[PDB]
Protein backbone atom coordinates (compact mmCIF):
# COMPACT_ATOMS: atom_id res chain seq x y z
CA UNK A 1 0.00 0.00 0.00
CA UNK A 2 3.14 2.31 0.48
CA UNK A 3 2.15 3.32 4.09
CA UNK A 4 4.94 4.50 5.82
CA UNK A 5 6.59 2.69 8.27
CA UNK A 6 7.76 4.06 11.61
CA UNK A 7 9.67 2.22 14.30
CA UNK A 8 12.49 2.70 16.92
CA UNK A 9 15.72 0.52 17.90
CA UNK A 10 17.71 1.18 20.88
CA UNK A 11 21.41 -0.69 21.37
CA UNK A 12 23.34 -0.89 24.82
CA UNK A 13 27.19 -0.99 23.93
CA UNK A 14 28.67 -2.27 27.39
CA UNK A 15 32.21 -0.68 29.21
CA UNK A 16 32.14 1.71 26.06
CA UNK A 17 35.13 3.44 27.23
CA UNK A 18 37.11 0.30 27.14
CA UNK A 19 36.37 -0.56 23.20
CA UNK A 20 39.49 -1.29 21.93
CA UNK A 21 38.32 -0.28 18.26
CA UNK A 22 40.41 1.82 16.23
CA UNK A 23 39.86 4.30 13.47
CA UNK A 24 37.94 2.53 11.18
CA UNK A 25 37.00 -0.45 12.80
CA UNK A 26 33.13 -0.89 13.33
CA UNK A 27 31.08 -2.15 16.11
CA UNK A 28 27.72 -3.85 14.72
CA UNK A 29 24.48 -3.88 16.37
CA UNK A 30 21.85 -6.97 16.03
CA UNK A 31 19.43 -6.73 13.40
CA UNK A 32 15.70 -4.94 13.85
CA UNK A 33 12.71 -4.31 11.54
CA UNK A 34 9.57 -2.57 12.32
CA UNK A 35 5.98 -4.48 13.20
CA UNK A 36 4.66 -4.57 9.42
CA UNK A 37 4.45 -7.59 6.91
CA UNK A 38 7.12 -6.59 4.72
CA UNK A 39 9.93 -7.56 7.60
CA UNK A 40 12.78 -4.93 6.34
CA UNK A 41 16.08 -6.05 8.40
CA UNK A 42 18.42 -3.43 9.20
CA UNK A 43 21.22 -2.57 11.22
CA UNK A 44 23.54 0.00 12.98
CA UNK A 45 26.82 0.11 12.53
CA UNK A 46 29.37 2.77 14.80
CA UNK A 47 32.63 3.40 14.41
CA UNK A 48 33.97 4.46 18.22
CA UNK A 49 37.10 6.33 17.15
CA UNK A 50 35.61 7.68 13.83
CA UNK A 51 35.49 6.13 10.20
CA UNK A 52 38.58 8.00 8.46
CA UNK A 53 41.39 10.83 9.39
CA UNK A 54 38.83 13.59 8.59
CA UNK A 55 36.36 12.31 11.81
CA UNK A 56 39.31 10.96 13.91
CA UNK A 57 37.54 12.90 16.88
CA UNK A 58 34.15 11.45 16.05
CA UNK A 59 32.08 8.76 17.13
CA UNK A 60 30.74 7.61 13.32
CA UNK A 61 27.05 6.05 13.09
CA UNK A 62 25.33 4.18 9.97
CA UNK A 63 21.91 2.91 9.13
CA UNK A 64 22.45 -0.70 6.86
CA UNK A 65 19.55 -1.93 4.98
CA UNK A 66 20.41 -5.76 6.01
CA UNK A 67 18.00 -7.35 4.44
CA UNK A 68 16.96 -8.33 0.38
CA UNK A 69 14.19 -5.48 -0.55
CA UNK A 70 11.25 -6.74 -2.45
CA UNK A 71 10.68 -3.56 -4.44
CA UNK A 72 12.74 0.01 -3.99
CA UNK A 73 13.21 1.25 -0.20
CA UNK A 74 13.59 4.75 0.89
CA UNK A 75 13.83 6.02 4.23
CA UNK A 76 14.28 8.88 6.86
CA UNK A 77 16.35 8.04 9.44
CA UNK A 78 17.60 9.85 13.13
CA UNK A 79 20.17 8.65 15.52
CA UNK A 80 20.06 9.85 19.11
CA UNK A 81 21.82 8.69 22.79
CA UNK A 82 19.62 7.89 25.86
CA UNK A 83 20.61 9.78 28.91
CA UNK A 84 19.77 7.49 32.27
CA UNK A 85 16.97 8.51 31.83
CA UNK A 86 16.11 7.11 28.82
CA UNK A 87 15.40 10.84 27.44
CA UNK A 88 16.60 11.32 23.79
CA UNK A 89 20.16 13.56 23.67
CA UNK A 90 22.12 14.66 20.97
CA UNK A 91 20.23 14.26 17.88
CA UNK A 92 20.68 14.03 14.76
CA UNK A 93 18.75 13.32 11.29
CA UNK A 94 18.57 12.73 8.18
CA UNK A 95 15.87 15.36 7.24
CA UNK A 96 15.39 13.56 3.44
CA UNK A 97 14.60 10.02 2.55
CA UNK A 98 17.61 7.90 1.20
CA UNK A 99 17.69 5.44 -1.26
CA UNK A 100 18.98 2.07 0.23
CA UNK A 101 19.66 -1.15 -1.80
CA UNK A 102 21.28 -4.37 0.31
CA UNK A 103 23.59 -3.72 2.16
CA UNK A 104 23.55 0.39 1.64
CA UNK A 105 24.61 2.27 4.14
CA UNK A 106 23.88 6.11 5.16
CA UNK A 107 24.98 7.90 8.39
CA UNK A 108 26.86 10.27 9.80
CA UNK A 109 30.95 10.09 10.33
CA UNK A 110 30.70 13.10 12.55
CA UNK A 111 28.04 12.29 15.00
CA UNK A 112 29.51 13.07 17.94
CA UNK A 113 32.50 14.12 19.10
CA UNK A 114 34.51 11.07 21.32
CA UNK A 115 35.83 13.77 24.05
CA UNK A 116 32.43 15.36 24.29
CA UNK A 117 30.80 11.57 25.13
CA UNK A 118 33.45 10.66 27.60
CA UNK A 119 32.97 13.74 30.08
CA UNK A 120 31.16 12.52 32.60
CA UNK A 121 29.48 15.43 33.02
CA UNK A 122 27.66 15.52 29.63
CA UNK A 123 25.84 12.05 31.32
CA UNK A 124 25.80 10.46 28.29
CA UNK A 125 27.69 7.13 29.24
CA UNK A 126 26.22 6.23 32.49
CA UNK A 127 28.02 2.96 33.82
CA UNK A 128 30.33 3.51 31.39
CA UNK A 129 27.17 2.20 28.65
CA UNK A 130 26.45 3.72 25.79
CA UNK A 131 23.15 3.41 24.82
CA UNK A 132 21.92 4.47 21.11
CA UNK A 133 18.97 5.13 19.69
CA UNK A 134 17.79 5.08 15.85
CA UNK A 135 14.42 5.74 14.25
CA UNK A 136 13.54 4.75 11.14
CA UNK A 137 10.47 6.23 8.45
CA UNK A 138 10.42 3.85 5.39
CA UNK A 139 8.12 3.57 2.87
CA UNK A 140 8.44 0.81 0.18
CA UNK A 141 7.45 0.85 -3.54
CA UNK B 1 24.25 16.19 5.84
CA UNK B 2 24.59 11.97 5.82
CA UNK B 3 27.56 10.28 3.80
CA UNK B 4 27.42 6.18 2.74
CA UNK B 5 30.41 4.59 2.54
CA UNK B 6 29.98 3.05 -0.42
CA UNK B 7 29.16 4.19 -3.95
Amino acid sequence: SGKVVKFSYMWTINNFSFCREEMGEVIKSSTFSSGANDKLKWCLRVNPKGLDEESKDYLSLYLLLVSCPKSEVRAKFKFSILNAKGEETKAVESQRAYRFVQGKDWGFKKFIRRDFLLDEANGLLPDDKLTLFCEVSVVQD
Amino acid sequence: KADTTTP
